[PDB]
């Protein structure tokens, strides 16, 4: 699906301008953040998937069951975005902010994935 | 023409020249550019600045829809827990242990509901007021229930320690407004005089320091119910406890960078603040009622 | 610089005024406008620019 929406456009990076703005020129991509809101769409959907299973495997033993692990860690990366999202629409500083929350939220929710899966492992 | 165009001349009085000034500045003489007051805007004429009526409210638009389909959703959510509560769990021994504290919860959540209804209001002194007071006074309720709920894992005694709890913050609260309750101002916005913005002029970081101090509550919370986690009440509701506080921590701590990061834009001071208020509300009551109703219906 | 000096009514003097900053072209008579992307600020009468996004390595947020 993102070859299929990335097929249509192309890599288009150039320098942009901005009326308020002439002094200062920066380039970035041509294709804007709101592209991958079908991946997202797919990526959330997932996730729905992930929790109804979740709410089946409840009566498994302690070695299967995951129940209380996994549930909050959906909880906590939909948290996260709902949170990026506000930042990302007030900041608009092409320069530096966005870059530095993409890669703070992935970084993050990578963490938060590794910290209720397996550190509960690695602990045992 | 005199449409904010004034006229200077080279050398001599019979020939004149005539630029543009800025567009915000009005014509005092006819020789001279001078800016008015901030929130005006100047006049056709060009004689005369008027004042600009403050509009810029948070008025009912798109924006405002989704926070009030999001109050009346869990209006009705709380009503029915309500209801659930009082019907069939008044006699049983189910609901005996907490009866009364998990009630006051239910206002004090039931109160954080209509505070997004208190934050969508337009600003006026007596309001702020009331807004000001309320979102101290209602997370305290909340988490004062809460706290007394990890102590009890004596009624008279927990009731007593939850009020004198509650009146502390509610003292507190009190003398900040009476530090400055009305807070009312116009607002002035750097290369945007065009629009001006009314809202109340209360310090926003002294309302997050008010919130952190609740934070720090909600911290003191969150490590009771992770230490008093261990052993159950044999009621399974310890732990039940502990996921909401870790989930309120949660949603407080995300809430805090995005409101110091979001301070600018008044649009979402209104909406951030009723989405932070609607899913704390959500996630405490889904926790820890959604198991007692369905054990409810169970037996 | 930023000043563009006309006399239209003699020529024995002019009443200078500063133009908008970003058209420094030419600062003879009139000031004109450059192309999009280029700060006239090069020579006092060309224009120049310095490319951005090259944060890479940065100490103030990398
Ligand atoms: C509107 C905002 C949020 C509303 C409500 C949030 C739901 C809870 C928040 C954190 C999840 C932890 C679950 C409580 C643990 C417990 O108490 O029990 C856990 C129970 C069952 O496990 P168990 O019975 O075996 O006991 C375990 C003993 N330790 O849940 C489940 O696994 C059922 C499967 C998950 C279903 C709901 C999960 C929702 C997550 C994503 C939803 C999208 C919200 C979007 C918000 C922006
Ligand atoms: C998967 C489900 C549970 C997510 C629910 C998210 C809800 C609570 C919130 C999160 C972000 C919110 C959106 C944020 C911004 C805007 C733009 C505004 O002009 C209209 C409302 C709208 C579109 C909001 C609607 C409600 C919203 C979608
Ligand atoms: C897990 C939760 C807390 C994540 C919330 C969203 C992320 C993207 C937040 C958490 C803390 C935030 C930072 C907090 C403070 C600042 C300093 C400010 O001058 C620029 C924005 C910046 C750098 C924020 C960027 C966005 C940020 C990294
Ligand atoms: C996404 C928005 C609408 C919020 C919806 C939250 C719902 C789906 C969640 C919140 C809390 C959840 C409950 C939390 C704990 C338990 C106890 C467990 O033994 C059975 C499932 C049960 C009863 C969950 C059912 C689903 C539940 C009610
Ligand atoms: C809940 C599922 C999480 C996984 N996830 C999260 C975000 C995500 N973005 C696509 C759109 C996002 C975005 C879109 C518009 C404005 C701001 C931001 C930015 C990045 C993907 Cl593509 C993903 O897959």
């Amino acid at each position: 699906i993102v070859v299929a929406w990335l097929v249509v456009e192309a890599p288009g990076t150039g320098k942009e301008t901005a009326p308020e703005r002439r002094e200062v020129v920066t380039l970035r991509c041509n294709h804007r953040d709101a592209s991958m809101l079908g991946s997202l769409a797919y990526n959330v959907l997932l996730i729905a998937l992930c929790t109804l299973y979740a709410f089946k495997t409840r009566k498994c033993p302690e070695n299967f069951n995951e129940a209380k692990f996994i549930g909050f860690t959906m909880y906590t990366t939909c948290i996260i975005w709902l949170a990026f999202l506000p930042i990302f629409y007030v900041t608009s500083s092409d320069y530096r902010v966005q870059t530095t929350t993409m890669c703070v939220s992935v970084s993050l929710s990578g963490s938060v994935v590794l910290g209720c899966l397996f550190a509960p492992k690695l602990h045992i | 023409a005199p449409n904010e165009m004034k006229n200077m001349q080279p050398g001599d009085v019979c020939c004149w020249i005539c630029i543009p000034c800025e567009p915000y500045e009005y014509l005092a003489d006819e020789f001279t550019c001078m800016d008015c007051g901030s929130g005006q805007w100047p006049t056709a004429d060009l004689t005369g600045c008027y004042d600009l009526p403050e509009d810029y409210i948070r008025w009912e638009d798109a924006w405002a829809i989704g926070p009030v389909t999001i109050a009346c959703l869990g209006f009705m959510c709380t009503c029915m827990v309500v209801t659930v509560f009082i019907k069939h769990n008044n006699t049983p021994l189910v609901k005996a242990s907490g009866r009364e504290l998990c009630y006051i919860l239910l206002f004090g959540v039931g109160l954080s509901y209509c505070m997004t209804f208190f934050f969508i209001a337009k600003p006026s002194p007596v309001i702020c007021a009331l807004r000001r007071l309320g979102l101290g006074s209602s997370f305290a309720i909340c988490y004062s229930a809460l706290l007394t709920k990890t102590n009890c894992i004596s009624p008279s005694s927990q009731v007593f320690i939850c009020l004198g709890l509650i009146l502390v913050q509610i003292v507190m609260v009190s003398v900040w407004l009476i530090l400055e309750a009305p807070g009312t101002r116009r607002y002035t916005l750097a290369e945007k005089r065009e629009t001006v913005i009314l809202k109340c002029n209360v310090k926003d970081s002294s309302m997050l320091i008010s919130l952190t101090y609740d934070v720090i509550l909600v911290i003191l919370c969150t490590v009771y119910a992770f230490k008093t986690r261990k052993c159950p009440e044999n009621f399974n509701e310890a732990k039940f406890i502990g996921f909401t506080m870790y989930t309120t921590c949660i949603i407080w701590l995300a809430f805090l960078p995005i409101f110091y990061v979001t301070s600018s834009d008044y649009r979402v001071q209104t909406t951030t603040m009723c989405i932070s208020v609607s899913l704390s509300g959500f996630v405490v009551l889904g926790c820890l009622f959604a198991p007692k109703v369905h054990i409810i219906l169970f037996q | 610089n930023e000043v563009k000096s006309v006399q239209p009514g003699e020529v024995c003097c002019w009443l200078c005024i500063p133009c908008q900053p970003y058209e420094y072209r030419l600062d003879e008579f009139t000031c004109a406008d450059c192309g999009l992307g280029y700060w006239p600020n090069a020579s006092l009468t060309g224009c120049f620019e310095l490319p951005q996004e090259y944060i890479r390595w940065g100490d103030a947020w990398a």
